[PDB]
RNA sequence: UCGGAGUACAAAAAACCCUCCGAGUGAUUUUAAUCUAGACAAACCAGUCAAAAUAACCAUAACAUCACUUAUUGAUCCAAAAUUUUGAUCAACGGAACAAGUUACCCUAGGGAUAACAGCGCAAUCCUGUUCUAGAGUUCCUAUCGACAAUAGGGUUUACGACCU
RNA sequence: GCCUAACGAGCCUGGUGAUAGCUGGUUGUCCGAGAAAGAAUUUUAGUUCAACCUUAAAAAUACCCCAAAAACCCUAAAUUCCA
C-alpha cells in the first residue's frame, strides 16, 4: 500500500482487492470461493454448489482489506437495479 | 492404458454439457443424463473430445 | 531412506455431542471412521458414517440388539453361525425429541 | 530374553537333596545378568511366608502403600503411576526384597 | 467403554471362529 | 480401570470351549425372533425402551370391572377337542385346503370374537386411545357387555359405531340405535361423552347425551338426563373422540343434581368429568360396556354454532414453531450470502432518514 | 504432497534423516438434479456431512458401486474454448511466467545459534582390576594361563554431544 | 602481473540519507497489568495468521464439577462430558 502517494500525497487504493471483493455498507466484505471455475467434472455436486457460493470474510480480514482499500470505496451507494443493496443494512443484531 | 475427458451434448436440442471419464479404447459414449433446461432425462451423445 | 510418508494429520474422528446435551435438528452427534456408534431413533446416518441429529432433542447412548438388513451378505453369515442363545449388541445414538410437534391455535371467531 | 524379577530361569528336578543341586546351580545363578539364587519349593515359600509376616508385624505406620494410595504430601508428583502397583519394592530393573 | 460396567456388552468374535 | 458389571452380561452363559458342539440358528429368522425377544427383558442397563416412554411402565391396574364369567375349564378344552376331531375328519374339508379353496364366515367369527376375547382386544384399543386415562385416570375395566350402536343415515342406511371408528357429524345429527342383552331385574345408564374439544378447561369434557334407569335392553324408556347434542368439533383441531359409556346399576339411583335442562344448549351447563360423576354413584354403577368413535369437522357442524349454542364458530389452526437461528454474529465468517436473510426481519426495503 | 497402522493403551490434538504398509487410479452402470435449516473441521485458504422444499423418474420413486476406500491430488493470474468448460511430476506438491557450475584470487555482514584445536559431558571403543571355572599345564583348575559369562572402576585412544570461546 | 604505498579490476565526484530479515546503539521519575511457540512460508537469523496477552466497552454465566454417558480381542495412570 502507498500511505502517501508522490503527486497527491494521498492515499492509494490496493486495485487487486477491488475485483475479487465487495463491501456492503455494514462493513461486511463479500467474496467468491477459491477453485470454483476449476476443473468441475472432477467433483461431488454438492461440494460444486459449496463452490458455487458468495461468502463473508471473517474479522482480521476485513480489517485488512479495509486498510487496502480508501474512502471511496466505503461510501453509500444506492445502484438502480442493484442485487445488493437489499444486504447493505444490518438488522436485529444485538451485541 | 489411458482414459479421456469427452465432452457430451444433449440430444434434446438445449446446448447442455457434462464432461466424462472415458475408456480411450472404447466406443463412442451415449448416456441417458438430466437436462436442467428440459428438466428431462433424455439422450446425451458425446460431442467431442476435451482431454486426454 | 527406507520408511516414507507415515506423516498426515489426525482426522479428529471422536463424538461431539455427549449423553444429555441438548441439540438442534442437524446438529452432527458423532463422526467415525468404522460404526462404532450407531444411529438410533432420530438420529440420520451420513455417507461418511456420521451421525446427526433429525430432530430437536436430547442426546442419549443406549447398548441395544442388533438384527441386520437381510440385504446385508455378511452380517446375516455373522448371526448365522452364532451359538442358539447368543445376542449381538451394539451402542446407537438417540435423540429424545424435545419441543411437541405443533400447537392449536385460534385463527378467527366466525 | 527378557525376564522379570521373580521368574525362574531353569528347573531341575530328581532324587537329589536340594544341597548338591543348590552348590552348582548357585554357580550358574551368580554367572547371570541380575542377581539370582537358588531355590527349593521349601525355601521359596519360606521366603514368601516371611516376606508377608515381615509385612504385618512392620512397627512404624507409614508405609509406601498407605502414602501413595492416598497422595499424602503431594507425594504422586515425584513417584511414576507404576509405583501404585510397585510399592516402592520395585525401582526400575532393580528390586529391593527388603522393602515390604 | 472401558471405565463402564457395560465395556463389552457388543463382544461377539469370541463367539463366531472364522480365522 | 474395570468396573464390574451389575448383575449377568448377555452372552456370558454359553460355553466359549469347544463351539462346534454347540447348535446355532442357521436361520435369519430364528435369529431375529430370539433378538426380538431378548430386546423386551429388563435389564440393568440405560435402554431405548427406558428413555422412550413405555408409558409409567409397569402399572398396579385399579380394575373397576364386571367379573369374568365363570366358565369350566375342562368341560370346553373337551367340547373344543371334538369340534376339531369332527371338522378334521371329513374329506371335502382337506379337499378345500389342498386346493387353496376356502372361506370363513365372517359373521360367525365376528360373534365368537364378540363372545370370547373381544372384551379384551376392545380393551387394550381403548387402553391405546387412553379412554381410561382421560375418564377414570388410573382404571381399567374390561366391557364384558358388547355394546351396538348405530347411525341412521337415510332410510336403508346404517353407520355402526365400532371401537375407534371414524363417523361424520352429518351421521350422528340425531340419536343413535343402542341394543345390547340383558333379561330385566336390569337397570342401567347410558353415556355418551365428547373426551376432548371442550373450549375453556383441557381436563374437562363435554356430556352429549346422558340416560338412566334403563330397563333391560330397553333404550327409550328411560329417563333422560341429558337430551342427545350432535357431535361438534371446531374445524381447526381434528379429531376428537366420542365414548359410549354402559353402566350396570343395582338401586334405581335418582340424580337432581345431574340433571339437565329440557332443551339444554349452553355449554356452561354441559361440562363434565366421568371421573367424578362416577365417584359419585360409584357403589351402584359398575361400567360394563364400551364403544367410542373418532369425528372431525365437516360442514354440517357450523349450522350448530350459529343455529343451537347461539354462537360465533371457533377455527383453529394448527401451528408449527418458529425454526432454530443461532445468535447473530457481526462477522458471519464462510457463510452463504443468504445469511443475512435468516435474520431479517420482513421482507421490505426501510430507508431510514431518507 | 496425500492416506492407513504403531509411536499417541480410554474425547480430540501431538514430533523425529522414528517403525511399517500404501496413493498420483482402475473397473463398472445404478450417469449419480436444483435449492436450502443446522452443524463438523478449521490460523487463513481449502475440506466435510445434512433435514424440510422443489423437479426427475415406480406415477406419495435422490447415499453411484467395487478394489483394506481411506488417498488417487494443485490456488491465483494467464491462456485456449464459446455457453460452458478444459489446461501443470507448477512432485521444492500454499505453486517465482522463464536462470547452472566454480572460487585456495575472493569480498562484506554476522554466528560460538554451527564445524576444525583445546576444554567439558558420556564411556560405545579403549584400559585396569577383582568374581566364576570348563579347559590348556604329561597327572593336577588358579606355578603360568584361561573360553562362556559376572561385578566394579579408570578417563590415554577413535568416536558420539554441540555446553564456553 | 602492472596501471601514483589496499587492482579478481584505479581514483574522485554525483546517483546517496544506496540497501542490509545481519551486529551495535536508543536519553526524566513513579505506578497498573504482563507474555516460551499450533499453522503456512526459497521458510525455519524473518514474516503473516491462530492461541495467549494489554487498553477500553457490553453482557451472562464462567471455572470447580456426583450419579448417568463415550467399541469392537487384551489393556494402566487417567481423560471427555456435566448438576
Ligand atoms: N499449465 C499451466 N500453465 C500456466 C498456467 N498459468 C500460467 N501458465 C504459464 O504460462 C506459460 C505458457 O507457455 P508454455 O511454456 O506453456 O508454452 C508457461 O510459462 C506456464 O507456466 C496454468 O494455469 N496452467
Ligand atoms: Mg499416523
Ligand atoms: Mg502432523
Ligand atoms: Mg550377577
Ligand atoms: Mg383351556
Ligand atoms: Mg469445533
Ligand atoms: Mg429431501
Ligand atoms: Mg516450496
Ligand atoms: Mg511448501
Ligand atoms: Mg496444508
Ligand atoms: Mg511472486
Ligand atoms: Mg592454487
Ligand atoms: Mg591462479
Ligand atoms: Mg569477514
Ligand atoms: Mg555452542
Ligand atoms: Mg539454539
Ligand atoms: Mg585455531
Ligand atoms: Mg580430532
Ligand atoms: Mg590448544
Ligand atoms: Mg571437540
Ligand atoms: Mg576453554
Ligand atoms: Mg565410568
Ligand atoms: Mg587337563
Ligand atoms: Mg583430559
Ligand atoms: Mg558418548
Ligand atoms: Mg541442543
Ligand atoms: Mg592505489
Ligand atoms: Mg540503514
Ligand atoms: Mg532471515
Ligand atoms: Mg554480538
Ligand atoms: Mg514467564
Ligand atoms: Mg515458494
Ligand atoms: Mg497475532
Ligand atoms: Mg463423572
Ligand atoms: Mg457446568
Amino acid at each position: 500500500v502507498t500511505y502517501f502517494s508522490s503527486r497527491k500525497g494521498k492515499r492509494k487504493t490496493v486495485k487487486a482487492v477491488i475485483y475479487r471483493f465487495l463491501r456492503l455498507h455494514s462493513g461486511l466484505w463479500l467474496r467468491r470461493k477459491a477453485g470454483y471455475k476449476k476443473k468441475l467434472w472432477k467433483k461431488t455436486a454438492a461440494r460444486k454448489r459449496r463452490l458455487r457460493e458468495f461468502v463473508f470474510c471473517n474479522k482480521t480480514q476485513s480489517k485488512l482489506l479495509d486498510k487496502m482499500t480508501t474512502s471511496f470505496w466505503k461510501r453509500r451507494n444506492w445502484y438502480a437495479d442493484d442485487p445488493y443493496q437489499k444486504y447493505q443494512d444490518r438488522t436485529n443484531l444485538k451485541v | 492404458s489411458k482414459t479421456i475427458l469427452v465432452k457430451m451434448m444433449s440430444q434434446a436440442g438445449t446446448g447442455f454439457s457434462f464432461n466424462t471419464k472415458r475408456s480411450r479404447l472404447r466406443e463412442k459414449l451415449t448416456l441417458l443424463h438430466y437436462d436442467p433446461v428440459v428438466k428431462k432425462k433424455v439422450l446425451f451423445v458425446e460431442q467431442k473430445k476435451i482431454r486426454s | 531412506s527406507k520408511n516414507l510418508g507415515g506423516k498426515s494429520p489426525g482426522k479428529r474422528f471422536g463424538i461431539k455431542k455427549m449423553e444429555g446435551h441438548y441439540v438442534h435438528a442437524g446438529n452432527i452427534l458423532a463422526t467415525q471412521r468404522h460404526f462404532r456408534w450407531h444411529p438410533g431413533a432420530h438420529v440420520g446416518l451420513g455417507k461418511n458414517k456420521c451421525l446427526y441429529a433429525l430432530e430437536e432433542g436430547v442426546v442419549r447412548y443406549t447398548k441395544e440388539v442388533y438384527v441386520p438388513n437381510p440385504s446385508n451378505s455378511e452380517a446375516v453369515d455373522l448371526v448365522t453361525r452364532l451359538p442358539q442363545g447368543a445376542v449381538l449388541y451394539k451402542t446407537f445414538v438417540h435423540v429424545v425429541p424435545a419441543k411437541p410437534e405443533g400447537t392449536f391455535k385460534l385463527v378467527a371467531m366466525l | 530374553t527378557p525376564v522379570k524379577a521373580g521368574r525362574l530361569i531353569v528347573e531341575m528336578g530328581g532324587r537329589c537333596e536340594f544341597k548338591e543341586v543348590q552348590g552348582f546351580l548357585d554357580l550358574v545363578a551368580h554367572k547371570l545378568p541380575f542377581p539370582a539364587k537358588a531355590v527349593s519349593r521349601e525355601t521359596l515359600e519360606k521366603m514368601r511366608k516371611d516376606q508377608e509376616e515381615r509385612e504385618r508385624n512392620n512397627q512404624n505406620p507409614w508405609t509406601f502403600e498407605r502414602i501413595a494410595t492416598a497422595n499424602m504430601l503431594g507425594i504422586r508428583k515425584v513417584l511414576s503411576p507404576y509405583d501404585l502397583t510397585h510399592k516402592g519394592r520395585y525401582w526400575g530393573k532393580f528390586y529391593t526384597p527388603e522393602r515390604v | 467403554y472401558r471405565s463402564k460396567p457395560t465395556h463389552g456388552i457388543g463382544r461377539y468374535k469370541h463367539l463366531v471362529k472364522a480365522q | 480401570r474395570r468396573a464390574a458389571p451389575l448383575g449377568p452380561m448377555p452372552n456370558e452363559d454359553i460355553d466359549v470351549s469347544d463351539l462346534e458342539r454347540l447348535k446355532k440358528y442357521r436361520s435369519f429368522d430364528r435369529y431375529r425372533r430370539r433378538a426380538e425377544q431378548e430386546a423386551r427383558k429388563p435389564h440393568w442397563w440405560r435402554t431405548y425402551r427406558e428413555h422412550f416412554g413405555e408409558e409409567s411402565g409397569p402399572k398396579d391396574r385399579v380394575d373397576i370391572g364386571l367379573p369374568p364369567p365363570k366358565v369350566s375349564r375342562t368341560q370346553q378344552l373337551l367340547e373344543r377337542k371334538q369340534a376339531l376331531r369332527e371338522l378334521r375328519a371329513n374329506v371335502e374339508e382337506e379337499r378345500a385346503a389342498r386346493l387353496q379353496t376356502a372361506r370363513i364366515p365372517l359373521e360367525a367369527v365376528r360373534a365368537e370374537w364378540e363372545r370370547t376375547c373381544g372384551p379384551y382386544h376392545k380393551q387394550r384399543l381403548a387402553e391405546y386411545c387412553g379412554l381410561y386415562r382421560d375418564l377414570f385416570h388410573g382404571a381399567t375395566f374390561v366391557p364384558r357387555v358388547p355394546l351396538h350402536v348405530a347411525y341412521a343415515v337415510g332410510e336403508d342406511d346404517l353407520m355402526p359405531v365400532y371401537h375407534g371408528n371414524e363417523v361424520t357429524p352429518t351421521e350422528a345429527a340425531q340419536a343413535p340405535e343402542v341394543t345390547y342383552e340383558a333379561d330385566e331385574g336390569s337397570l342401567w345408564t347410558l353415556l355418551l361423552t365428547n373426551l376432548d374439544g371442550h373450549l375453556l378447561e383441557p381436563d374437562a369434557e363435554y356430556v352429549h347425551w346422558l340416560v338412566t334407569n334403563i330397563p333391560g335392553n330397553r333404550v327409550t324408556e328411560g329417563q333422560e338426563t341429558c337430551p342427545y347434542l350432535p357431535p361438534f368439533p371446531a374445524r381447526g383441531s381434528g379429531f376428537h373422540r366420542f365414548a359410549f359409556l354402559l353402566f350396570k346399576q343395582d338401586k334405581r339411583i335418582d340424580f337432581s343434581g345431574d340433571t339437565r335442562p329440557s332443551p339444554c344448549y349452553q355449554l356452561a351447563q354441559r361440562t363434565f368429568h366421568t371421573f367424578d360423576f362416577y365417584k359419585k354413584h360409584q357403589d351402584a354403577m359398575t361400567p360394563a360396556g364400551l364403544a367410542f368413535f373418532q369425528c372431525r369437522w365437516d360442514d354440517s357442524v357450523t349450522r350448530v354454532f350459529h343455529q343451537l349454542l347461539d354462537m360465533r364458530e371457533p377455527v383453529f389452526e394448527f401451528v408449527r414453531p418458529p425454526p432454530y437461528h443461532p445468535k447473530q454474529k457481526r462477522f458471519p465468517h464462510r457463510q452463504p450470502l443468504r445469511y443475512l436473510d435468516r435474520y431479517r426481519d420482513s421482507h421490505e426495503p426501510t430507508y431510514g432518514i431518507y
